[PDB]
């Protein structure tokens, strides 16, 4: 989770799930920093944010 | 309005929550009961994007027997439906205000999920949009 | 929910307002506009009798073209439907509160129209009654 | 005229309930509403519909 919230994607407004937008592409994910973030989440998220 | 949730279990121990209709809505949870709780939270959040980006919200695919699903509250479903009507009418937010007779400030928070919804206001907004909001059953 | 309104010309001038579905709703107006405005207030007022006496509220007769009609606000229609489902279940208000996980005080205020309506609360109470409230867009 | 009509209703034992919308009339198990416009004329078919609805035929 330190890696996920970093370069490129913009982490803007939100309350529960974070709303991350990347130059016209959109995705959410949980915040909960101490739980383990799953790889299938990371692939769905990176795919949602880097294809049209 | 019920969104079918796909939950693909990850070998790491638990489940991963997906929604075939809402690509932004992505999360997971470690148990069945827990993963559905995160599902509601993740989907309701994903809705915020469309109100922000003034684009149509995809309505749920029809339910199949034994589907997991999140039932969206009427408070959310009413404005989810409101957003879609507003866009396809191509009316301005200011033009809708004159027809409603209310100032821009209260028309704005119709198209936002982070405030209480007064159902009559949504119904009245639908009417001005040329749409008809009604309740059935019970 | 749209109740057809009967506008009867008065020989002295103006109109008498009646409702084929709601015998209590009786009023008048000097013009069609005054009569229809009075029609809504008279219909909504008459609904109080039914909530007070715990009697089913007759649902609207189907519209015939050229009918005058009153479209009831969703805040009211939701509670009309809730009252009919509650009365037909014959369970108590205390049991309904037990099923919802809310104190009786909040269940009681559902069966009176002189409050704001929180649509999600009506939806949960309907669910506890084995009923399902849905929104319909045109 | 509506003022005196409601006074007559009260003469006859009809109960006029408190409110801010239409007046709520109750009489021996029968119920009716009525406009809250005391200075308005009660129109004849309205006055007859109320008496019929209330059991005062």
């Amino acid at each position: 989770r330190r890696w996920l919230e970093s370069q490129g994607v913009d982490v803007a407004n939100g309350s529960n799930h974070l709303k991350l937008r990347f130059h016209g592409r959109r995705s959410v994910m949980p915040r909960h920093p101490c739980d383990e973030i799953k790889e299938p989440l990371r692939k769905a998220i990176l795919k949602q944010l880097g294809l049209s | 309005m019920r969104y079918p949730v796909t939950l693909t279990p990850a070998p790491e121990g638990g489940y991963m929550v997906s929604f075939v209709d809402i690509p932004e809505a992505l999360t997971q949870g470690e148990t069945v009961a827990e993963a559905m709780e995160a599902a509601k939270d993740a989907l309701l959040t994903a809705f915020d994007f469309y109100f922000e980006d003034n684009e149509l919200i995809p309505l749920p695919s029809p339910l199949n027997s034994h589907d997991h699903f999140i039932e969206v509250p009427l408070s959310v479903a009413s404005k989810v439906l409101l957003l879609n009507a507003f866009l396809q009418s191509e009316i301005t937010q200011q033009e809708l205000a004159r027809r409603i007779g209310k100032p821009k400030q209260e028309i704005t928070r119709l198209f936002n999920l982070h405030h209480a919804t007064k159902i009559d206001a949504v119904q009245l907004a639908a009417k001005a949009l040329g749409k008809e909001l009604s309740l059935v059953m019970v």
